[PDB]
């Protein structure tokens, strides 16, 4: 019950779920999902330096 | 000790200790996560 | 005598309620263990990790294969083997110190 | 024996409560088979085979 709550409180670990099942059945969907992920954080990074 | 085991299981390794960087040869996952971590770590402190 | 049939009839009755329990416990961690996703990837790790070492026992019989082919000409050739082995060793000795010492020479 | 007489009447008004979880946890068994069923467990999917496979 520790580990159910804190697996549902976590979206980091829930992500941790998914990360070995985007890397191994089709790694272009992680690739890209990670890629898309590094260009939203490249874009809040010109937002707040502007 | 099964079922401690078991619980043990699903907590921390789901799979992920059953790769290597030769399977999958482009990037094996613990570079993934790691590269992971480092672009979640530079949203949370762009969004803090 | 009613008063200890009773007992054991308590006991009989409530250690199958946690031996079941032990079941639920046991059978909800394996349901949310793998989901829909992670079934169908764990059967894709089964037929990637087929796939590579059906390739790699694959080539080490080729290996072992090549190995008893050698072996089949006979201890001549073993010692031929063995020869050309120390031969090509000492030539690499050789040709390791002369590449040094040209490149110590740049 | 009046003791004892206690003990086994909060037994015996126990007894009910076990039987009808008993019945509950049994459904609750089932269920949880059925949503093991529906995505086909087996050994190949654990985490043991598939960390085997790697190490060999």
């Amino acid at each position: 019950k520790t580990k159910r709550k804190t697996l549902a409180n976590n979206k980091l670990h829930q992500m941790e779920r998914e990360f070995y099942v985007y890397f191994l059945k089709d790694e272009d969907y992680l690739k890209d999902i990670v890629e898309n992920l590094e260009t939203q954080s490249k874009i809040k990074a010109v937002s707040l330096e502007d | 000790p099964e079922l401690q085991g078991i619980v043990g299981d699903w907590w921390e390794q789901p799979g992920q200790a059953a790769l290597s960087e030769e399977l999958c040869q482009g990037l094996s996952l613990p570079q993934w996560r790691l590269r992971w971590v480092q672009a979640q770590g530079a949203l949370q402190k762009l969004c803090s | 005598s009613e008063l200890d049939r009773i007992n054991a009839q308590y006991l009989e009755v409530k250690c199958g309620a946690m031996i079941l329990k032990l079941r639920m416990e046991e059978l909800k961690i394996l349901s949310d263990t793998y989901t829909v996703e992670k079934v169908e990837v764990h059967r894709l790790i089964r037929d990637r990790l087929e796939g590579a070492i059906h390739l790699q026992e694959q080539d080490m019989e080729n290996s072992r294969q090549v190995l008893n082919s050698y072996e089949v000409l006979g201890e001549e050739f073993d010692r031929l083997v063995k020869e050309y082995t120390v031969l090509k060793q000492a030539t690499e000795n050789k040709r390791w110190a002369l590449q040094e010492f040209s490149k110590v020479y740049r | 024996l009046s003791t004892e007489r206690a003990k086994v009447d909060n037994r015996r008004q126990n007894m009910d409560f076990l039987k009808a979880k008993s019945e509950e946890f049994r459904f609750g068994i089932k269920a949880a088979e059925e949503q093991l069923s529906a995505r086909g467990m087996d050994a190949s999917l654990s985490h043991q085979s598939l960390v085997a496979l790697s190490e060999k």
